[PDB]
């Protein structure tokens, strides 16, 4: 009997079974309704310092594979599920979930009433928690860890997940037929986009590469100066974990880019920095948006996209400077989902156009960035 | 799960193919595949309690019939799968013959092993923990009783003993991301119960007939719906118990509270337990609810309308006949017969032609 | 492995029990139980090349017969065990019917799985790495050849191509703790070879008859032994090839060098390969070595004594009939018949009574 | 491919498969002929700094169990075998071998020509080697590590594996019926034996207890001064790894006891020390004795015993002081196997009377000891 136990700040306890590494995990607890894409989700750097609960009962039905990793590692602090299936059953699987997790040194628990937990989170909002897996998990001990956790509000995590030294990215999207392609040659791609790595998801890069962009991923704290010197064709603001607000060095650099006429595009965290960089204010959501069925409206066009979401913070729409125009709103709660600089060639999006686990409905957001560039070049 | 009626179509090819042959279907909701599937088997109204055995373990030809049943599906395939695992066949073995994904296969084998454990330890080995684990897997009290060689009531009694009851979760289209004002429930063995039954109103429970079958069609569902509609309008809180996906009876709009469950004594008692309804109607859903009458009543269920006993007086060949003679009415000459030579004479009495019911 | 002769006593109960029924036995040495086991199977003189199939996969009754043969062991149990795995029965399934320790069972299942791969990949799939793995587990060139749908000789060539040859370990009683001056060897697929054949003398190899069977008893072994005793005394270096643990032929004292191996083309060709003998005697051990004669020759083996062809002349009914004829000797009148009525007519010619052989 | 590789000092390489932990292992390479008892061998302190090769191909057939551990951990540096069975098949198994290995974080290799190895070591004597188990084992590296190895000659390994603190032991032997018994009550045991922990095997202690001995285990460098204070009924010299030569403190201490009338008795290492403390000299064997089929003759009684052996260094018969009388000799090589003090109640045995994987033949050696005790008590 491999025990595991999850304890929330509130003292609520969830008794289950250890399915990953032994030890403890502390972080903010979230729920994700994605019925598919758990690996992708686990490998999402945005989840750094978060304990992820999945609403869908059977987690691991298809094992795991390298192709399905959206970063170098599992960023999730812990994993919470209802049932770890008996076997992985998919042509693509290379390792069962457990093993994978065990391999990543991830503490994970199964067999708990994830519904009860979701309901709690939804109703009382986000809560930090602690998972203890081991022989005799100390509840009081876990409570303490959860309690002592500093919280994510005001927590700069992009600096913690960012790349040490800048680097080049030229690899394209995966396909059923050929799998993940071979990196292109620099001379095979027309544009040069500099992507600030605030905790970047492989799919974004791949998808850009898909559009003819050779990338250069730079550390989050990279200077705008240092950046300009590179004479980029486009600047891209990646996604990432923690609060965007306390990332001064990104707002500042961005503000800089905005004096210029270079095309800027942000996704998720990048969307928030962009907004901050524009004088907008951010707020942390009650429980946030984590799932793959979220309806977002292209207010301009009056169309709906089903999206892939993963954010705990949001841009306040009522503190939006006039240079900022509203482009997308959530059909679930009305929260801001997209913005556009009226005055500049910059826009962003809260959802995930690259998806990676999720519907491909928002991928066109990418195309708009492409135009912008092509036009910038022309000038 | 589809519902077939091959027994009524003697000379018909009974292997499943691309041309449908099922007459109905049952649906089940469970927090896990095993629980969902087991719940579905027990609400199929085919007399199953879960994976009841089709062939004898001591049958020396059993592996032959099993192989056949797997390789060339009939309506009973689901049961032969389990029998195959009981017989020593492997998941890959079964895969190879059925093309049914191992993802599903393994869970069934798993339940087989659990059954084997129950059979071994018997009731005495049914401790709180173990028992809970079994319920969580969808096991019917009745199936557990079969395996421990006891009466279903004992399993029940024992659950009650350990305060081992299911909780209700509600359907909401969103994995609980948003709240619901609707009461469309399903049972499961979990922590939190979303039932939140009222104290406020007078409750009337309506029992459906499960899957549709020849002789038990839409006609019963219509009555069931009518009772709900009528009484709801009337001011009663109506509660519907049924598990047929095809019907209006299982439309959330049809009643105040919908329990999307197997129409079994087990399932229904669990609901009554928390609802404490004013009355339960068993005469509208056809044979299914009808067969439960006596047991419900016996268990304290406020069954309304024509008493289980009166129903029985009519349904009972002998009871009936008495009443008939008592009313001095006209029935056809009849006779019960045990033997094969007995008949021939009694036949003579009655006069040909004869109606021979077995 | 015991050697049975049930086919000579049809009316007999052929189920294994506490009273011995075997007429002989074979022994094999391998660095692993798998290798050890397979080497014995192919040295049993029953026409096996290892785990040759007993039943057809597509046979609907197969599991039924397998089941039977497992529950109530006969001389064929071994093969059925392998057929059980090909048919989808688990190790646990098999254990339950046989009571054979899983430790052994698992190993045979692994040989099955391995075979299935050989059958799927075919000869193209037989790369050096894999072929080696197969050899290491005791697969015979002949077993492989059938799975790959090729000729045994083809596998043998493939082996040559890859330089995939067994090495020879020696029996010493101490697990190599102490050196040995005796040349008691066995084949295996490993690194170090302990054969260290001599360049010094003119060697003579004597081929044993394998396990004893009715009609192929000690009388042949007797001859073998004498062949060795005499030639060695004469000054030759005598090499004995045999795997009957019961005999004097398989006593290290009996010859200069002992290869305790299956008396098969494969195994024999390998010894010759490295021994490069002056001559080989295939005429003293019964049917076993006799059947290899032609083949051996073909492969360049220096066969002494009566020629493989000469032997065939005598063995071939037809071939024989001619030398007789030519010789003007007397033979009983005969006739080779194809069909029933053909015989009934041809019989009038020969005159009854008759000796009908098939 | 889960590669493993073993390289010997001589640059001889064996490429097989990893079956334990990922890493490297360096020590003196030995061979053990024991057909059964691999777990007990593994857990033998005497094996410290040694890479254990097993001659019997199938290692792991019975799994593992607590009862079969001769120490608190696994002393063997690494493990070399021919074949690791698909399964473990024994009612006493609690964990398969590989698992046990990885657990004790033991580097182990399988699938190599162990026979080739054994004949090498036999012919050319012991060799220091290295096992590397991982993705791409660097042969060059392995050789290097192997060559760099200090060597066991003049290596006090006793000090390294001894207890930190002294301690009591009153646990008896294992029975098929009641497994490992509950430790006895002090009062319950008549005699008090002080045992110098030179890397002692649990069986020795259990077997002593079985003969009514309450023990007091003590570190290797304990002073006779300290020891005598205890008013010991008898002093015992356990087995242990490395060279005994350099164990000055041990020797010194013993000589001290050699002035007293206290019954002393040693096993293996404890045997060499006594000898050294007597004026004898020890030699390092070509390849030593490791197996469980070793015939040893009671020269006095002219009786043969099949024994369990594990030693790479012996006491030279030719250099024995007159006060030392030969008691047992090996039937394999005639090497020294037992000695008795002419002038004192002191004696020892090179093999393991307690065995532990192995024949129970030498058991009575314990008896003599008891007798001595009882006799010393009478006085
Ligand atoms: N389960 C009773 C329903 C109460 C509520 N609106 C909820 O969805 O939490
Ligand atoms: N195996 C060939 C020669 C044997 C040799 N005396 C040895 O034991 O090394
Ligand atoms: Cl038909
Ligand atoms: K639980
Ligand atoms: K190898």
């Amino acid at each position: 009997i491999k025990s595991a136990l999850l304890v929330l700040e509130d003292g609520t306890q969830f008794h289950g079974r250890a399915i990953g590494a032994t030890g403890s995990a502390v972080g903010e607890v979230v729920f994700n309704t994605s019925m598919t894409g758990y690996q992708e989700i686990l490998t999402d750097p945005s989840y750094s310092r978060q304990i992820v609960t999945l609403t869908y009962p059977h987690i691991g039905n298809v094992g795991t594979n390298d192709a399905d990793e959206e970063s170098s590692q599992v960023h999730a602090q812990g994993l919470v599920i209802r049932d770890l299936p008996l076997i992985a059953s998919n042509f693509r699987n290379t390792e069962d979930l457990s093993s994978y997790l065990k391999r990543h040194n991830i503490v994970a628990i199964a067999d708990i009433d994830t519904r009860k937990l979701t309901r709690l989170l939804r109703e009382k909002g986000a809560q930090n928690g602690c998972i203890i897996a081991g022989d005799n998990p100390d509840a009081a001990l876990a409570l303490e860890k959860a309690r002592a956790f500093p919280g994510l509000n005001g927590m700069d995590l992009a600096k913690e997940v960012t790349t040490a030294e800048a680097y080049s990215w030229t690899q394209g999207s995966w396909t059923l037929t050929g799998g993940l392609p071979q990196a292109k040659k620099e001379d095979e791609l027309p544009f040069h986009v500099v992507a600030y790595d605030f905790g970047a998801k492989r799919n974004i890069l791949r998808m850009l590469v898909d559009r003819g962009c050779r990338l250069t991923i730079v550390p989050a704290q990279t200077s705008a100066e240092d950046v300009l010197k590179m004479n980029p064709d486009g600047i891209f603001l990646s996604n990432g974990p923690g609060d965007p607000a306390p990332c001064d060095y990104a707002i500042t650099a961005i503000q800089k880019f905005l004096e210029t006429d270079i095309p800027v595009f942000g996704i998720c965290l990048g969307h928030q920095l962009l907004a901050l960089a524009s004088g907008a204010k951010t707020v942390k959501m009650k429980f946030g948006h984590h799932g793959g069925n979220h309806p977002v409206k292209d207010v301009e066009k009056n169309v709906v996209m089903i999206t892939a979401q993963n954010h705990g913070f949001a841009v306040d729409e009522a503190t939006l400077p006039a240079n900022l125009r509203v482009t997308h709103k959530s059909l679930f709660d009305g929260t801001l989902q997209g913005i556009h600089r009226t005055d500049k060639p910059a826009f962003s999006f809260q959802g995930h156009p690259e998806a990676s686990p999720g519907p491909h409905d928002a991928a066109p957001l990418f195309d708009h960035f492409i135009e912008l560039i092509e036009q910038y070049r022309k000038t | 799960i589809p519902r077939f009626n091959f027994e009524k179509f003697a000379g018909a090819n009974d292997r499943l193919t691309t041309q449908m042959k099922s007459v109905g279907e049952v649906m089940a909701i469970g927090r896990t595949q095993q629980e969902s599937l087991q719940k579905a088997l027990r609400g199929l109204e085919v007399g199953a309690t879960g994976f009841d055995p089709k062939v004898s373990l001591d049958d020396p030809e059993a592996l032959t019939k099993i192989r056949r049943e797997l390789k060339d599906a009939g309506a009973d395939r689901i049961w032969y799968i389990a029998d195959a695992f009981r017989a020593g066949l492997s998941v890959d073995g079964v895969f190879n013959l059925t093309n049914i994904d191992r993802w599903f296969l393994v869970q069934i084998e798993e339940l087989v092993r659990l059954e084997e454990k129950v059979a071994e330890v018997g009731i005495t080995g049914l401790n709180a923990d173990f028992l809970r684990q079994l319920k969580r897997k969808g096991f019917a009290d009745a199936r557990l009783a079969k395996l421990a060689g006891v009466r279903e009531a004992e399993i029940r009694k024992l659950r009650d003993q350990y305060d081992l009851h299911p909780v209700y979760k509600r359907v909401d289209t969103c994995a609980a991301e948003f709240a619901t004002d609707t009461a469309y429930m399903y049972s499961t063995y979990e922590e939190e119960c979303e039932a939140n039954p009222s104290t406020d109103r007078e409750k009337i429970m309506v029992l459906g007939g499960g899957p549709n079958r020849i002789g038990q069609g839409i006609e019963f569902d219509y009555c069931c719906v009518h009772a709900s509609l009528a009484l709801r309008e009337d001011g009663y809180e109506t509660i519907m118990v049924n598990c047929n996906p095809e019907t209006v009876s299982t439309d959330y709009d049809t009643s105040d509270r919908l329990y999307f469950e197997p129409v079994t004594l087990e399932d229904v008692l669990e609901i009554v337990r928390i609802e404490k309804p004013k009355g339960v109607i068993v005469q509208y859903g056809g044979q299914t609810p009808l067969k439960l009458a006596r047991a419900l009543e016996a268990a304290g269920v406020p069954v309304i309308g024509t008493s289980p006993d009166a129903i029985d007086r009519a349904e009972d060949r002998e009871r009936f006949q008495h009443a008939v003679e008592r009313l001095k009415l006209k029935q056809p000459a009849n006779a019960t017969v045990t033997a094969i030579e007995m008949a021939v004479e009694k036949a003579k009495e009655i006069g040909y032609p004869l109606v021979v019911r077995p």
